[PDB]
């Protein structure tokens, strides 16, 4: 379940969890702590070489946006705000700080955002159904974390199903429509190869290159396509997501060079 | 020093999410009213144009 006993909040803060920064970060909430609700989703990202814990196919479209944008520098999720400070705050509010069991619950942010330059150099966000936005107890929750970050001068906002652009919609549908495969050895050693074929082919659009791949080495029908979408999915590819996928261009493909620590 | 009830929201901080949602339009959402007042936001607002 996605609640803790004192021993095991206790124990996650000796783990670290919500220190660190970059590769060295760890989330206070990993997908073991996904509602039975949603679904949860591990994805690799450029800018923290680290695989991200995302609760929710909500917080999977914000992390995407985010790890698209190229000022960003840091994402850290489920990002837990200090008890000690929760707890004086629903006091100061006359809120009923969270709970489960006599157990004061740790509240944490979706995601702590870290940029180079631009508007914002740190801002924090909440993501909620918009739905979820009527409920007066979801409401308390809200507001205890919005004086928590005012509390901290970094600006907090919230974000629902309702902010997600369009393209951006359509493209985790058809990327995440179905359970996303598991990334196999074998797989994960086409990045090169594919890399080098999308850097040549960067003038011309990725699902006609994928077809053409499979001709030219006689491959199966829709083989190319299906490496890269579930290279993709898990974060290894990142590509233009303001842009139906079909419709991007190789050079709009972004692929990492990674190293199975298998081996080594 | 008392937990607030949802019948006197209406007494609390001109930005508090509970006063917020006490004052609000009741033909309109709770999202329509935050996104209004820039609570809720997109993700290009954040970033440069
Ligand atoms: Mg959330």
């Amino acid at each position: 379940n996605s609640s803790f006993s004192e021993v095991q909040i206790a124990r996650r803060i000796k783990e670290g969890r919500g220190q660190g920064h970059g590769k060295d970060y760890i989330p206070w909430l990993t997908v073991q702590e996904v509602p039975s609700s949603g679904r949860s989703h591990r994805i690799y990202s450029h800018k923290t070489g680290r695989v991200h814990h995302l609760l929710s196919d909500l917080e999977l479209a914000v992390f995407l946006s985010l790890e698209w944008e190229s000022s960003v520098l840091d994402i850290r999720e489920q990002f837990p705000l200090l008890p000690s400070d929760t707890r004086q705050i629903a006091i100061d509010s006359g809120i009923k700080h969270p709970v489960i069991r006599g157990v004061d619950q740790v509240m944490s942010t979706d995601f702590l955002v870290d940029c180079k330059d631009g508007p914002f150099e740190q801002f924090a966000i909440q993501v909620k159904p918009a739905a979820a936005l009527q409920d007066e107890r979801t409401l308390e929750k809200l507001e205890l974390e919005r004086r928590y970050w005012q509390q901290k001068q970094i600006p907090w906002f919230i974000f629902t199903d309702k902010e997600i652009n369009p393209v951006v919609k359509e493209n985790i549908e058809w990327l995440y429509s179905v359970k996303t495969e598991e990334v196999s050895a074998e797989l994960l050693a086409q990045l090169s190869p594919l890399a080098h074929i999308l850097q040549e082919k960067g003038d011309e659009n990725i699902i006609n290159v994928c077809k053409q791949v499979d001709i030219a080495y006689d491959l199966e029908l829709g083989k190319t396509l299906s490496e890269i979408r579930a290279l993709t999915a898990n974060g290894f590819i990142k590509f233009n997501i303001y842009k139906s996928f079909r419709a991007n261009k190789c050079a709009d493909l972004c692929i990492s060079q990674v190293v199975n620590m298998e081996e080594l | 020093i008392k937990v607030v009830k949802p019948s006197d929201w209406d007494s609390l901080p001109d930005t508090d999410l509970r006063y917020i949602y006490s004052q609000r339009q009741p033909e309109k959402t709770m999202h329509e009213r935050l996104k209004g007042k820039g609570v809720i936001v997109d993700m290009a607002s954040l970033f440069k144009q």
